[PDB]
């Protein structure tokens, strides 16, 4: 089933992550991890709003730095090993068959997706992000957003102070 | 979602099958020492050719991240505008954009893209 | 959370008739049903709003479903073809079930109600 | 505010970030403030003019970042399994939060980064890390209430904190070891009470502030430099250097006033054994300070020849030796302090 | 056990991240990438908690905004460091 | 001088800037118009709002048309 | 019933995939013909009957052509990027709006931002796999172009998003039910053409693949089958943007042939630019991205936010 | 002459017109209606549950005849 | 919530940072608690909020309730493993989807 399969894929990729040493191979590994984690948090959330968000910030923009500066390339390309792939396939499958075996429900989270809320709940019949993101802007908990944007402004003042060492 | 997930898996599988198929459809040739060299307009490639990483492109992409995150902050304004208190939503959003402009215009007078190098 | 000391209703108390109607069925007869029976609903889910314990609201809930049942039995007797057509539009016409695509049938169904 | 105008900016952002922590209501808010501190401080520490500054930067960042990572993580666990910021009791949920904070402030077993730092840091940059980058993690340690971990920290907060100081010849590393020992006193003091801890840190801030602020003035970086630093009379060479003994807090130097306060309240808690150990090590702290003061107690040494005059900033020198004079005759102000009751 | 069935996977990944953070790597890039994986896991623990909470959910942005800044600072000091020494290689340390 | 100088150098920014000033002014006009009608006893309410008779909200419910 | 729902959802996805692929492969001819008449040429009219099967002919050539794989061990990594790019260019379609429910896909605008973002990784790793400084410069220039424009692309979206009052794309139809939306946001249309043109890397913003400056940019070290996939991926991209231009500005009338007339005209317009404009410089484009578009988008954001506040005031 | 271009554009616009009419035809034939009930909102979903549970096929809507025929009293 | 020592004007940003109470069933329990914490401080209150902390924790934490289920279903499986439950009896009837 999707949820625990997604655990399994994250476990397998994590084992891949701790083995790989080529920087691209690691950075590639992060990329897959991010899709998986976005999928997983989405499932247990009220909706996928935050998943789309952190996708485009974390992965879409910010992993570009990591791959780009890790374009050192090692001066040479991968020597891919079909063995860790086969073990990855092998470990995936019997984890997957166990996933078919494991208890259908109890092996699932308990969080309350929009569907898993009760019918009577008059609040749930609004736009899915309306009531969640309300107090990010409504007082008196919105000034912290102002702190975020100025933090980012200051972050740029810092980057031009570190990235401007005589060139 | 998983309807989307399955469709993407199906497409990707069909995609790799097509490229896998073309890999057998295309005739093979005995490999050649020179057929597998980097293309440098027909004159021998130099030493490793790994480009220098002393440059600005990370700096531009860092500007991307700052504005990319700031974009994240302002995305939800569409929905909350019907619910949030109007003063706070009004002023709060307005100062976001205002600070952005002032950062931009202050930064033009800085002119940071017109680097000496 | 519930325990054997707690109080619950009787099976018979719960066993009352329900609508069995489709989405298009209800959403078609919505408006002319809303004003006929709103006191039922109003006091019904008012007590639900203020007080959440459903054990007491069972009586008024039975009233609500009965009142709606009564209206549609009147619809069944009086205007069948008009109402059914309006229902058939309201679903066949769109996957969002919006009133803004078969108002002509909505008008004629209103005519029949105006006559009855 | 060392060279550029941006020094003022990052200091300001740093202050706000750390002030968030001390005023933070929930662990998450405190974590938020801590990271803002992490931002604001790296550029000051990572001067672009030299090299050594930059290496200190990776180590500081690469350490603090992990500290914040673990801190927030352990916060979630505590504030999951207890579903409340103030757990009913201190369990394994909470020791990790201290271990985060202890590393962040550079406490006993988690200190090795801290000496390696000093090589890179210049004086006031070091100073600023010495004083202010230890407030927030300590004030949080206040909220955490695991006796035994603090106790092991206090035990080991002087042993290494003094034994290493015996060995160092670079003033940068000595200040590191000097503070780790003093940090031993704060940690014990915070296990006892907070008002006294507040006082003791302040006097430590004052004392460390004046100390390194003259070392910045004359740019004395090595014991040889201290022996060689020209002074017209070789008397103010000695009057100024009393403060090196105010480090040990020997009664007529005003460092005694805080150490007395901590000792009084600590023994009132009846942890007599702990006092003995810290106070045994205090002598080793004062030991290498005399090792420093061989330069000035005796007079008229052998000196270099080329120097004829010695000069320094008006502002720094004018501020500096007002702070010194207080370090000389501070006690008689016994009345002026009313925060001990 | 609640944690063993629910908060276990986040633990196992988080610890594995730290060990890779203290392993042996030619340069520090593998380290930065290691802590970056940890951030994703850090987000994972954070979100499942914020999901316990009806609307406190929005705190994701606060954590995300801060976390990316750490990475940017991380790349900042590294890239300036290659430029200084012509390399930021652990042999230089 | 500066007036034509900018309007000759950076026409898009001048045009954009005039747009921004236009928007904020009418935005303030929007807020003012909003609170002329008190803007909070809104005509149409999300969910199913009900009030017992005499409730201060009930005393306030708009009896208008839309 | 329920499984009726799922079966159809998969049929529609599959059916759309074959159509969009065959369309773009067949569309390539329309570029070759149309550009042929912009220039005073006659364009392909040789094969088949009036060069109709020209693009099928092209595919047969490529798949027959061998795969001159680069240096020994790169086989996979060089064979990955074309897959991972054509995949995005297709799968981005599934969010496109229908009245006839294909999906209930909300946050469609976000998903647009995400897919349009992921193009950077494909091009960059493609150049990296190639391992040829020509290919590498192309990737970097390609990366910089795409990444820079996304900033403006996001804020531009928000203007429309506010003007429609949700992230669900479908509401573009309801709000355009009376009068088209180009005639309201004319300057945005020109900017949006440029943004879309930058994303698909066509000219005047042709730095990524380009010619006469880089041999083919990242594409230079690509053999047949990989090249065919990249080339198809780009044209699936150029069509999709043409669709998005149509659904935003020009009616969103999915169940009206005139919408498909509009698709062709816009995709034609892309070519109409291809044969007219010259190319930009690196720096001049970055000025145009940050110093011109970002300012532009922010003003309209601050303009329309007030307008909708005033609109909300009125009702 | 310019009909030369029409073959292409006519073909492309035709191919892109297909899928919707494919969706419509397959729906109105193979479900009973041309439109699949959109499920973006909580209320639409629960109504979909209500329909899907009253009969296996929501699209096989139950008219007013589903009401009990009569009550004796 | 752990008490900021200084309580300066910049507790005013993060104190209401993220609140349990609003639109939460547990929020009612939070108020039942947090009033007492205000009454008895943070140390005597932590002593004398036995029921308040128990239920407040239980509502959000779901520890007691959820673990009751886990043992409850394990025990169903355990009898199946002993063979008491066969292909039919192994599960109960399905709640009507329109419930809960
Ligand atoms: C199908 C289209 C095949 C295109 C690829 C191709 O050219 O394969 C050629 C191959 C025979 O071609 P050829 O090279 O002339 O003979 C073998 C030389 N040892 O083709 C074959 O050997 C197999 C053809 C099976 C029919
Ligand atoms: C049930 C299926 C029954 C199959 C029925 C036959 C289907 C194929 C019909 C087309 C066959 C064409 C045969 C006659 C021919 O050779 O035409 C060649 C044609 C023109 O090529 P050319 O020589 O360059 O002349 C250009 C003139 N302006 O160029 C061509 O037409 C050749 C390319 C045809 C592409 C189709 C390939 C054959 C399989 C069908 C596709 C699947």
């Amino acid at each position: 089933m999707i949820q625990l399969m997604l655990y399994s894929l994250i476990i397998t990729t994590s084992i891949i992550f701790l083995n790989m040493i080529h920087p691209l191979a690691l950075g590639l590994t992060l990329l897959i991890q991010t899709i998986f984690v976005c999928l997983l948090t989405g499932l247990m959330t009220k909706s996928f709003w935050y998943s789309y968000i952190l996708f485009l910030i974390f992965l879409g923009g910010m992993l570009v730095l990591f791959i780009y500066v890790t374009s050192l390339a090692s001066n040479e390309m991968f020597n891919l090993s079909m063995k860790l792939t086969l073990f990855s396939s092998l470990i995936l499958i019997f984890m997957l068959i166990l996933s078919f075996i494991m208890d259908k429900t109890s092996s699932s989270l308990f969080l309350m997706n929009n569907d898993m809320q009760s019918i009577i709940n008059m609040n749930s019949y609004f736009m899915e992000n309306s009531l969640s993101l309300n107090k990010l802007y409504n007082f008196p908990t919105n000034f912290i957003t102002i702190l975020l944007m100025n933090y980012l402004l200051i972050t740029l003042i810092v980057i031009v102070k570190i990235t401007k060492l005589f060139k | 979602m998983f309807s989307i997930i399955f469709i993407a898996l199906l497409i990707l599988l069909i995609t790799t099958i097509v490229m896998f198929l073309a890999s057998i459809l295309s005739k093979k040739a005995l490999i050649d020492r020179e057929k597998s060299s980097p293309f440098e307009c027909g004159f021998d490639p130099k030493s490793s050719s790994r480009l220098p990483f002393s440059l600005r492109f990370f700096l531009i992409t860092i500007i991307f991240l700052i504005f990319d995150v700031e974009i994240a902050l302002i995305l939800p304004m569409i929905i909350i505008m019907k619910y949030s208190n109007i003063m706070i939503w009004t002023i709060t959003s307005i100062i976001f954009i205002l600070i952005l402009l002032i950062g931009l215009y202050h930064e033009w007078n800085q002119g940071m893209l017109n680097w000496s190098n | 959370v519930i325990t054997n000391n707690t109080t619950l209703p009787e099976e018979s108390e719960l066993n009352v008739q329900e609508l069995n109607l489709s989405s298009a069925a209800l959403r078609a007869g919505a408006f002319h049903l809303g004003k006929q029976c709103e006191q039922a609903n109003n006091e019904f889910m008012l007590c639900r709003q203020e007080l959440d314990d459903p054990r007491a609201c069972l009586a008024e809930g039975k009233a609500v479903t009965s009142c709606a049942l009564d209206f549609f039995r009147k619809v069944k007797k009086t205007c069948h073809e008009e109402f059914t057509q309006y229902a058939t539009c309201l679903d066949k016409s769109s996957g969002t079930m919006a009133f803004s695509h078969c108002r002509k049938t909505q008008g004629v169904f209103d005519k029949c109600i105006k006559d009855n | 505010m060392f060279n550029n105008s941006s020094k003022i900016l990052f200091i300001t952002i740093m202050i706000i970030g750390t002030l968030i922590t001390v005023t933070s209501n929930s662990w998450l808010g405190a974590w938020m403030g801590l990271e803002i501190n992490l931002l604001s401080f790296i550029p000051l520490l990572s001067d672009n003019n030299n090299l050594m500054s930059t290496e200190a930067s990776l180590k500081y960042f690469l350490t603090q970042v992990l500290a914040s990572t673990v801190l927030l993580f352990s916060s979630i666990l505590l504030m999951l399994k207890n579903n409340m910021n103030n757990e009913i009791n201190e369990s394994f949920t909470s020791m990790i939060i201290m271990s985060a904070l202890l590393l962040k402030s550079g406490a006993a077993p988690f200190h090795f980064w801290f000496p390696n730092m000093m090589e890179g840091l210049t004086w006031m940059n070091a100073l600023m890390l010495m004083t202010w980058q230890k407030i927030a993690p300590l004030m949080l340690i206040s909220y955490l209430n695991i006796k035994y971990l603090l106790l092991i920290s206090v035990i080991l907060s002087v042993i290494i904190g003094a034994i290493g100081g015996l060995n160092q010849t670079s003033l940068r590393k000595l200040m590191a070891f000097s503070s780790i020992n003093h940090l031993g006193w704060m940690l014990s003091s915070l296990m006892i009470s907070e008002s006294i801890w507040l006082i003791y840190f302040f006097f430590y801030s004052f004392l460390s502030f004046v100390l390194t602020f003259m070392f910045n003035i004359f740019k004395l970086f090595h014991l040889n430099q201290l022996f060689s630093w020209f002074v017209n009379s070789k008397i103010l060479k000695f009057t100024l250097f009393m403060n090196f003994l105010s480090l040990g807090g020997l009664p007529p130097f005003l460092g005694f006033l805080p150490k007395w306060l901590v000792i009084q309240q600590l023994t009132l808690c009846n942890q007599y054994f702990m006092l003995t150990l810290m106070m045994m090590s205090t002598l080793i702290t004062l030991f290498f300070y005399l090792r420093i003061c061989y330069s000035a107690f005796m007079m008229n040494y052998f000196e270099n020849n080329w120097i004829m005059k010695m000069n320094m900033n008006s502002i720094n020198y004018n501020m500096y030796m007002i702070m010194t004079f207080f370090s000389i005759f501070g006690l008689f102000l016994i009345s002026l302090f009313y925060f001990m009751f | 056990m609640i944690m063993i069935l629910y908060w276990s996977l986040p633990m196992i990944l988080f610890i594995l991240g730290l060990f890779c953070f203290v392993s042996n790597r030619k340069h520090l890039l593998s380290m930065l990438l290691s802590l970056e994986f940890i951030v994703l896991m850090l987000f994972f623990m954070l979100f499942i908690y914020l999901n316990m909470l009806n609307y406190e959910s929005y705190f994701s942005m606060m954590f995300l905004t801060f976390s990316v800044c750490e990475g940017a600072l991380g790349l900042s000091i590294l890239v300036s460091m290659i430029r200084t020494h012509g390399n930021d290689y652990f042999q230089s340390f | 001088s500066l007036l034509k100088r900018a309007w000759n150098e950076i026409p898009d920014i001048v045009g954009g800037s005039a747009l921004a000033l236009a928007g904020i002014v009418m935005a303030t006009i929007g807020v003012a118009n909003y609170y002329a009608k008190d803007g909070d006893n809104r005509r149409y309410k999300l969910g199913y709002v009900v009030y017992r008779h005499d409730d201060p909200r009930a005393l306030k419910v708009r009896n208008d048309e839309d | 019933m329920f499984y009726m729902e799922f079966i159809l959802s998969l049929i529609g996805s599959l059916l759309l995939i074959i159509c969009v692929l065959v369309s773009v492969a067949f569309l390539t001819l329309l570029e070759r013909k149309v550009l042929g008449y912009i220039q005073i040429r006659k364009g392909p009219n040789k094969v088949g009957l009036m060069g109709i099967p020209q693009p099928f002919c092209d595919a047969i050539k490529l798949f027959t052509k061998e795969q001159t794989y680069p240096l020994l061990s790169n086989y996979l990594s060089y064979y990955i990027s074309p897959i991972f790019s054509l995949f995005l260019s297709l799968f981005v379609w599934m969010c496109m709006p229908f009245f006839v429910k294909l999906y209930s896909f909300n946050l469609g605008g976000l998903f647009f931002l995400c897919c349009t973002s992921l193009g950077v990784y494909t091009v960059m790793v493609a150049g990296w796999s190639s391992n040829s400084n020509y290919a590498l410069l192309g990737g970097l220039r390609a990366v910089a172009q795409t990444i820079s424009y996304e900033v403006s692309l996001a804020l531009i979206l928000l203007s429309f998003i506010f003007l429609i009052g949700s992230y669900n794309m479908i509401y573009f139809f309801f709000y355009q039910v009376y009068m088209w939306f180009l005639i309201i946001l004319f300057p945005m249309a020109l900017v949006w053409v440029s943004i879309s043109l930058a994303e698909t890397n066509r000219t005047p913003f042709d730095f990524a693949e380009g010619e006469s400056e880089l041999v083919s940019g990242f594409n230079v070290e690509y053999s047949s089958g990989g090249f065919a996939l990249i080339f198809m991926a780009e044209y699936a991209s150029i069509l999709f943007m043409s669709m998005l231009f149509c659904v935003i500005f020009l009616g969103c009338d999915v169940f009206n042939l005139l919408f498909y007339m509009k698709l062709t005209f816009i995709s034609f317009v892309f070519i109409w630019v291809r044969g007219t404009l010259p190319r930009f410089r690196y720096d001049k484009l970055m000025y145009l991205a940050w110093k011109c578009f970002l300012s532009f988008s922010l003003n309209y954001l601050l303009f329309f936010i007030g307008f909708k506040i005033l609109l909300f005031s009125l009702l | 002459m310019w009909f030369e271009i029409l073959p292409g554009a006519v073909i492309i616009t035709t191919l892109l017109s297909v899928p919707i009419y494919a969706m419509y035809g397959l729906d109105k034939l193979m479900i009973g209606n041309a439109f699949r009930r959109n499920m973006d909102e909580r209320f639409s979903r629960v109504m979909y549950q209500r329909d899907f549970r009253l009969t296996d096929n929501p699209y096989k809507m139950n008219g007013l005849d589903a009401i009990p025929d009569e009550k004796t009293n | 919530s752990l008490t900021p020592f200084l309580r300066l004007p910049l507790t005013d940003l993060t104190g209401c940072l993220i609140n349990h109470q609003t639109y939460d069933k547990c929020g009612k329990f939070e108020m039942k608690m947090m009033e007492c914490f205000e009454a008895y401080g943070l140390e005597r209150g932590k002593r004398e909020c036995a029921d308040l902390i128990s239920d407040f924790q239980e509502c959000v934490g779901m520890q007691k309730q959820l673990m009751r289920f886990h043992a409850m279903r394990n025990e169903r499986y355990k009898q199946w493993l002993k063979g008491e439950r066969k292909g039919q009896e192994f599960f109960a009837d399905p709640p009507r989807v329109d419930a809960y």
